């Protein structure tokens, strides 16, 4: 009796995603 | 809440959207005083 | 309705009073279908048979006419929901269950339009202004008789059920002075006085308002997770704690006494029952962020 679906790895590839983004624009800048 | 926790993850995207813009004009800014070239800066070569 | 009470005997699982109330008698009130009758209906159909004296005699048959002229009308909306017969005698059954204990075959018109009126469909506060027109005389006042009796039809209830004593009895007379004391000791009460006295929550008519807030929370659909099984997005009740950070409990966890973390000293606890704004949910956030400061 347990349902329940959110996408969880797609969040944390998603954080790092933006993580890397955000290391690499600040170091262009 | 999801709700709030989506909109400051895409506030985020947006900052990073700003830096990327600016970092850009800058880029395209320095390219063009520069006269670049892979020879050298201007009609030189360093 | 033995089968639907053997339903019900399965449902003991709910640790609170009002909560347990709300609960049956919503699932009561779908069932019987008598959430499909409006106020406006049950009003003509009761102002067609002529049974306006709160005070007359009312035989097996006129309850029977006027359960057919609310349920034509309901079958006439509802033909794939509703079946006249089989509706009368469940309807017929609540009601002498509720106000027909000697089995004399006579019951009195003010409880009848109490309980059709509790459990139709309308606003809380158009039931409330409707069952005191019917307790007051016609200047609109209300003495402490008139009140004794609607209270009584009131308490009626619940011992059918069996949670008459967790509302403070059978005893009306405590909730006739807490009445009349909120009334600045008046001889009478008005309507607005008698709203107010109402929105105060008393020990003994807490129940409809409960089960008002049930059945809107019924289609409630939160986005919130579970802070014991989980379940996200939360649909129905939602409850948040006014103490600690990020908990949010739904009701099928919160019926069964379960707690994270353990409880507090003080485990302050908001319950919402509708889709949250934003900004008052901020609100509240930055009030606990400044409760636990402190």
């Amino acid at each position: 009796v347990y349902k329940v679906g959110i996408y969880g790895w797609r969040k944390r590839c998603l954080y790092f995603f933006v993580l890397l983004l955000m290391i690499l624009i600040l170091v262009n800048l | 809440i999801y709700g709030w926790r989506k909109r400051c993850l895409y506030l985020l995207v947006l900052l990073l959207l700003i830096i990327l813009v600016v970092n850009l004009a800058l880029t395209i800014w320095i390219l063009k005083v520069m006269w670049f070239s892979p020879t050298g800066m201007g009609h030189l070569h360093v | 309705m033995t089968e639907l009470y053997q339903s019900l005997a399965d449902l003991n699982n709910v640790r609170f009073s009002a909560y347990r109330t709300a609960m049956k008698l919503r699932r009561l009130q779908k069932a019987l279908c008598l959430d499909l009758l409006t106020l406006s209906a049950a009003c003509d159909a009761l102002d067609q048979h002529n049974l306006k004296q709160n005070d007359q005699p009312m035989d097996i048959l006129q309850i029977i006419n006027c359960l057919t002229t609310v349920y034509d009308r309901l079958e006439q909306e509802h033909n794939n929901l509703v079946n006249v017969p089989l509706c009368v005698d469940m309807c017929l059954n609540w009601l002498l269950n509720v106000y027909d204990t000697g089995r004399t075959g006579r019951i009195r018109v003010l409880s009848f339009k109490t309980g059709i009126i509790s459990l139709c469909k309308a606003h809380l506060e158009d039931k409330y202004r409707y069952l005191f027109k019917q307790v007051a005389s016609s200047t609109g006042f209300c003495d402490q008789r008139r009140l004794g009796l609607l209270l009584h039809d009131s308490i009626q209830i619940p011992r059918q059920l069996g949670e008459v004593a967790s509302f403070g009895g059978s005893n009306i007379e405590p909730s006739v002075r807490s009445c009349f004391q909120f009334a600045n000791n008046k001889p009478e009460i008005e309507a607005a006085l008698f709203l107010d006295w109402m929105r105060l929550e008393p020990q003994s008519m807490v129940w409809l308002p409960v089960l008002h807030r049930v059945a809107a929370a019924e289609t409630a659909k939160h986005q919130a997770k579970c802070n014991i099984c989980k379940e996200c997005p939360i649909i129905g009740f939602r409850y948040r704690s006014l103490k600690h950070f990020n908990y949010d409990i739904c009701q099928s966890c919160f019926f069964s006494g379960r707690v994270a973390k353990g409880h507090k000293m003080h485990y302050p606890m908001v319950e919402y029952c509708t889709p949250t704004t934003s900004g008052e949910d901020v609100r509240d956030f930055a009030k606990v962020l400044k409760n636990k400061f402190r």
